């Protein structure tokens, strides 16, 4: 476990957020809709997982902080 | 602090009765009714009451600027009334560790010194004597130089 | 040592911090956005073509692909990191319960209450 | 709810709710029937007085304790006094209060499980926990570690203890307590002339023995110095006029404690019993109970007996290790106190052995995890 | 970004960045358990203490080494020894970093395939490598030829190595090493009245062996000038006082490494399995070899050691030939300044064995090229 658990899940993941990939059947408005949406999404995305990287840091260092408090004790 | 009357306004009975019971005790008659802060010590002292006693002294001798010797209704009635914790919410937990971590740029888990420096040249506040000494008072809880969130936290905790 | 004029030193320094603090998140927020930008490049479509559309969300399977592996990664990450925290949180807890914890208590709660009735 | 933190001790029963700082309602646990005749009719005279009442008229009583050593011996009168105890002392049905008993180490398995099954099925409280009375004189210390001699009225135990783990195989329970030094008191007594005997005396001589005796730091120099000079003898007024005059009996009936010979017993003294408690500890903790030795209970309230300890086990012990003892002046209620702090605490909330968990195993569950 | 260099070892960890001079967290490697029952509820009593945390709570804990002779006979514990370097004395995960370990010569092929397997799958790392102990030792000295005795703590063994070409078939791997000292000096402690028995007095047993003991020159004379004048007596004093006397046991312990008879052990001692080992090489590179002996390895620190072991080559090997044994004061961390400057080279970065690599060959891909 730890490596294919995680791996079938980010599969299941990436199976069901990609979504069906067809484009030159319909008509270009609403192909091009969907795709602005898309990078929009993705670029929110990107945000927030740029915050998790910022948030995650600050609660490493918290850690850190609580690390030396426990060292403290003795 | 000038909330003097917001506290005037704002109590209520539960204390409000010992609050006149202290003032018939001393307010008696062939007196002018300002009431000395000397005698109101003694009295709550007698009554049963829980406040500090010392920093009420200290306080004495500090406050009433004007310097008349028997402080008048307003400072000493406030002290007094201090025996219940009508406080200013205490502050808040996460908002002084984000302040911490905001300071600590060093990324060592602690605020020297010199951080203390610069924060009072942003706020611009006056070059106090009592600096450095209250952090190794407050800050260093250990007399290490290190400083974690909870000695800033009870730095301030509270603080009006 | 002042109590008056050190309380107000202090709070205006609380009030002072926590200004500050808030308009050092605004700029955070700021450089966010400006990141924002310069990373995910704007994609502007005025008037094209259908092989546009088609490059663009081919390159947006792509990065989303490969945005949301990385996101999973960040994420089982914040997860230990959430780990770590609630343990960390359960020990600092748990020092200060040894260090004061048995000295909380209702003391006098009746025993002052009942004086000489008795 | 609150929880009842009672604590049965032998002697003085010490009750009150948990999360304060004194015991509520502290009273002498005796039990005495009337023993004459009885004339006047309509005077409501009742057939047992309880707790404080039967100290007022003690006169024309036969007190008799509940409990001997620490073990209980008359299981009606004990469940007397717990109904006193909670009806008249506190006012509070148990109906609607957990309870925290208090038991000595090392005592029987019957005496605890009728204990459990008289809380569960007489008075019907919701929950009741068992803890063993030197755990909570180190709570009230607020410490972590240390060696706790808890000398009460009952029995004396000296239970070791480290970093909060417990060392079963260290713990030296010695049946000398208050109650044989009130004897010997009152069998030294009568070497001057005055002779106590009725059940009630023993009253008087405990009294004596409170407000007078003393433990003297070098025995051999007082018992020279209080057969040559005079400035030893201190008078006492009986609850009837006629002083009595104690003359090196002051400090020869608590000396019992540290020569346990006096009285016949084999053992070895309270100084030296902490020491053989300490010696079967491992050799690393050592230092530490070396340097958190704890005196609780009543009996060691006696003026000058932190000093005669500290230097018998500095006489003991390797000269380099620092001892110390802890000697707080809250010393008679320090194993309520602990009793209070123990049951205010969240993590503790689910130690409790619940009514339906008794009613599926029994009263042995008190022997199993719920301890 | 930097390596973490590694080095499991078997009594001592040490761990720290590439390119540094010294380690940054050296901890003993002991997992106890406690093994008392515990009475104090929400004291935060933990179920096994690591590395250094354990020496200090060793008066209550039941410590037990991960690693016997060499190779890992507890996965768990090892595990558990590898979360905690990582994460609480270096605090940097190893999702972002090399690691270079270290595994003695001639150890079980299944030790060091898990070893790999968990690196790859637990932590996670992105590149590992595993080092021979010996080669590394040579690194620090600076030296390219020249034959390492490295004597740690689990096993003795015995490298030689020439121009950069290592001799596979001269290496002598003994099992002799501290730890049986440490428990032959125990065994030998008995014999005044000092008797250690428990796990956590062994660790006190080592303590008096590393401050104590000293290699003799030569061994009849100072067996008897000790048993004639007392100028050798020096003494110690225990964790809690009552100090001991060591006689002629302070060079009777070390003295096993020369006569490994002592313990019962057929083998000789490690001032002949050099010359062996010599003599196992070719003709015309033995010079070299006497010139250039090297020391590493903690129990090499004895004091006087530097000085026996060359007067008995010397009377082994050819009176023509000159021995000098090469003795640096950073003995003991000389295998791992020889891996952080292993770690540290340019030349080296292409060994490591890929992540990618290990997806496709599975475990036992270490022993393939990437050795
Ligand atoms: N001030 C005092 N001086 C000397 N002895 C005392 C004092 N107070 C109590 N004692 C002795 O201690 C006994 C009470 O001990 P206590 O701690 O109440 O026992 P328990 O553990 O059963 O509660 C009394 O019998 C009395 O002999
Ligand atoms: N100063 C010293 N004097 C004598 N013996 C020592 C000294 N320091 C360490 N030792 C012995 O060496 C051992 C440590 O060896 P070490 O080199 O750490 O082994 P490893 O190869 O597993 O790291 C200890 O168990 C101790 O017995
Ligand atoms: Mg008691
Ligand atoms: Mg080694």
């Amino acid at each position: 476990g730890k490596r294919q658990t995680e791996r079938e899940k980010k599969k299941k993941i990436l199976a069901e957020r990609r979504k069906v990939l067809a484009i030159d059947h319909l008509n270009e408005d609403q192909l091009r809709e969907k795709a602005k949406e898309l990078w929009q999404s993705i670029y929110n995305l990107e945000a927030e997982k740029f915050d998790l990287q910022e948030k995650f840091k600050q609660q490493k260092y918290e850690i850190n902080v609580l690390r030396n408090r426990i060292n403290d004790n003795q | 602090d000038d909330i003097y009357k917001a506290a005037v306004e704002q109590l209520t009975e539960e204390q409000k009765n010992e609050f006149k019971a202290a003032f018939d005790i001393f307010v008696l008659g062939a007196e002018d009714g300002c009431i000395s802060t000397k005698e109101l010590g003694k009295v709550m002292r007698m009554l049963g009451q829980n406040p500090t006693p010392e920093e009420l002294q200290e306080m004495i001798d500090e406050v009433d600027e004007d310097g008349s010797g028997t402080v008048d209704f307003d400072e000493f009635l406030v002290m007094m009334v201090r025996c219940m914790k009508d406080d200013s919410k205490g502050k808040s937990e996460e908002e002084l560790s984000d302040l911490f971590r905001m300071f600590d740029k060093n990324a060592d888990g602690y605020i020297d010194l010199d951080e203390l420096k610069m924060m009072l040249q942003a706020t611009g506040e006056t070059i106090t004597e009592d600096d450095i000494e209250e952090l190794m008072k407050d800050g260093d809880k250990n007399n290490d130089g290190r400083i974690d969130y909870d000695e800033f936290l009870e730095f301030m905790k509270g603080v009006e | 040592i002042s109590a008056s004029r050190k309380l107000q030193l202090k709070t205006l320094m609380l009030q002072i911090a926590k200004q500050e603090m808030e308009r050092e998140a605004e700029e955070r927020r700021g450089e966010k956005g400006r990141v924002l930008r310069t990373r995910c490049q704007p994609l502007e479509l005025d008037g094209l073509g259908f092989e546009e559309l088609q490059d663009l969300c081919r390159q947006l399977h792509a990065r989303v692909d490969k945005v949301d592996e990385e996101r999973y990664d960040v994420e089982a990450k914040v997860t230990k990191n959430i780990t770590e925290i609630a343990d960390l949180t359960q020990k600092i807890y748990d020092l200060r319960g040894k260090f004061k914890r048995p000295t909380l208590r209702r003391v006098r709660i009746s025993a002052d209450a009942m004086m000489q009735a008795l | 709810t609150t929880a009842l933190v009672c604590d049965n001790g032998s002697g003085l029963v010490k009750a009150g709710f948990a999360g304060d700082d004194a015991p509520r309602a502290v009273f002498p646990s005796i039990v005495g029937r009337p023993r004459h005749q009885g004339v006047m009719v309509g005077m409501g005279q009742k057939d047992s007085y309880v707790g404080d009442e039967a100290q007022s008229k003690r006169g024309i009583l036969t007190l008799k304790y509940p409990i001997e050593h620490g073990i209980i011996t008359n299981w009606d009168d004990m469940e007397k006094i717990w109904h006193h105890t909670f009806y008249n002392e506190l006012r509070v049905a148990p109906e609607e209060h957990p309870t925290l008993l208090t038991e000595a180490p090392l005592n029987p398995k019957a005496n605890r499980e009728k204990m459990t099954q008289i809380m569960f099925e007489t008075f019907n409280v919701p929950a009741m926990y068992v803890a063993i009375q030197a755990v909570l004189s180190l709570y009230a210390s607020g410490r972590t570690t240390g060696i706790v001699l808890d000398s009460g009225d009952g029995v004396t135990h000296n239970v070791p203890i480290y970093e909060g783990y417990a060392l079963p195989h260290a713990i030296m329970r010695l049946d000398l307590a208050g109650r044989d030094l009130t004897d010997y008191l009152m069998k030294i007594l009568t070497e001057r002339g005055y002779s106590f005997v009725t059940t009630a005396e023993r009253e008087i001589v405990r009294d004596i023995k409170e407000k007078l005796c003393y433990v003297a730091l070098d025995f051999e120099n007082e018992m020279a110095t209080a057969a040559s000079s005079s400035s030893l003898e201190k008078s006492y007024e009986l609850p009837d006029g006629q002083v009595i005059t104690i003359g090196n009996e002051r400090f020869r009936c608590p000396e019992t404690l540290f020569q346990p010979s006096f009285i016949g017993m084999e053992s070895a003294g309270i100084h030296e019993t902490t020491y053989n408690s300490i010696m079967k500890c491992d050799i690393d903790i050592r230092k530490d109970l070396y340097a958190n030795n704890v005196l609780s209970g009543g009996t060691t309230m006696y003026p000058g007996i932190a000093d005669r300890m500290q230097k018998e086990i500095t006489a003991l012990a390797p000269s380099t290790m620092k001892i110390k003892i802890i000697a707080p002046p809250e010393r008679k209620y320090s194993v309520w106190i602990g009793g209070s702090i123990l049951a205010s605490l969240s993590t503790f909330q689910q130690m409790w052995i619940s009514k339906q968990e008794y009613d599926e195993a029994g009263p042995s569950i008190v022997h199993r995890k719920c301890f």
